[PDB]
């Protein structure tokens, strides 16, 4: 307990300390070679650092979409939250800046490719597998929770694998400082808890239950609501019916049951012993929680990759130009940034 | 179920 919380406690005071006096204007877009598209109200570009030779992911979004898609509040957190965490698995972001059209936050490029990716080409984990990715999360959400930060869009998409297979956590377009309840729809469909569908005041429980989907669709291959569209995904999470497939151990069942929990107030993560119902639960009887956190676990598995530079583990979009416009644009909306 | 998944179609990339 006092190794724990002692940790906790620092790794709030380095936070809030961050947090107070953020880093703001640390690069240009010019100091950069772009390389390639990665991803896709912005995208994130494979880019060079011109002068070190660095490689890094620049996500670049659009003022003028961000105002329009009501995310102006959002991408202030993730560029907030961006520069004042540090946790093993969370993506380290190394500069930020703004021009007359786009925000760029510039972070560290992970070549390993997406876990979702890896997941739907070998169609499903092992539980060994799954519940060592899991432990990382589980780590993760403890170090955000007690900074009072709720994640809000875990999902295979937004687990990048790196080169020691270890996960590191990208996109926090939709975290968010919260001591209380909070109230904005967001996430992603098969990931929402019922209480987000249900337009209710909610809280980190819903980073909890979807862990639990995010376990299941590791270990299954699939999520555990799923339909042709969402309004039928949404009625089925909203259900509290969950079916396991038969090569699911018993303590996974047990385990995801308890995070797949509709009341938020039953739900493991959320009662009085937080996430320590989660870590001593049967199913992660054999996890080395120091270990994982250390990094001293070997991994499932190393990502195939040549280099620092090699987008091989990412797919093809569309090659557009970054325009930036000779005007400035949205300028009080993002005066923070 | 796997099948059935397969069947929806959504078994690509999530958009929020
Ligand atoms: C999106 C897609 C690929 C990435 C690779 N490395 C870091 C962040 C990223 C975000």
């Amino acid at each position: 307990q006092e190794s724990v919380k002692e940790f906790l406690a620092k790794a709030k005071e380095e936070f809030l300390k961050k947090w107070e006096s953020p880093s703001q204007n640390t690069a240009q877009l010019d100091h950069f070679d772009r390389i390639k598209t990665l991803g896709t109200f912005g995208r994130v570009m494979l880019v060079k650092h011109k002068e070190t030779g660095n490689h890094y992911a620049m996500k670049i979004l659009d003022k003028q979409k961000v105002v329009k898609l009501k995310q102006i509040e959002h991408t202030l957190n993730e560029k907030r939250i961006l520069q004042a965490v540090n946790f093993p698995f969370l993506v380290k972001l190394e500069f930020s800046f703004k021009d007359n059209s786009n925000l760029y936050m510039v972070m560290e490029y992970v070549p390993g490719g997406e876990m979702f990716s890896h997941l739907r080409r070998i169609g499903r984990f092992s539980e060994p597998h799954a519940r060592f990715y899991a432990a990382q999360i589980v780590l993760t959400f403890e170090y955000l929770h007690s900074l009072d930060l709720i994640y809000r869009d875990l999902k295979p998409e937004n687990l990048l694998i790196d080169q020691q297979g270890y996960i590191q956590v990208t996109d926090f377009g939709f975290a968010k400082r919260v001591k209380g309840r909070t109230w904005t729809l967001c996430g992603t469909p098969e990931y929402l808890a019922p209480e987000i569908i249900l337009s209710k005041g909610y809280n980190k429980a819903v980073d909890w239950w979807a862990l639990g989907v995010l376990i299941y669709e590791m270990a299954a291959g699939y999520p555990p609501f799923f339909a042709d569209q969402p309004i039928q995904i949404y009625e089925k999470i909203v259900s509290g019916k969950v079916r396991f497939p038969s090569h699911f151990s018993s303590d996974l069942k047990d385990l995801l049951r308890n995070l797949l929990q509709v009341d938020l107030t039953k739900r493991f993560g959320n009662l009085k012993n937080g996430v320590n119902d989660i870590k001593n639960h049967k199913w992660f009887a054999t996890t080395d929680w120091i270990a994982i956190y250390q990094r001293k676990v070997e991994a499932p598995f190393i990502p195939k990759f040549k280099g620092p530079g090699d987008t091989s583990n990412f797919d093809d979009y569309e090659e557009e130009e970054i325009r930036v416009s000779i005007n400035e644009k949205c300028g009080k909306e993002f005066t923070e940034f | 179920t796997y099948a059935d998944f397969i069947a929806s179609g959504r078994t690509g990339r999530r958009n929020a």
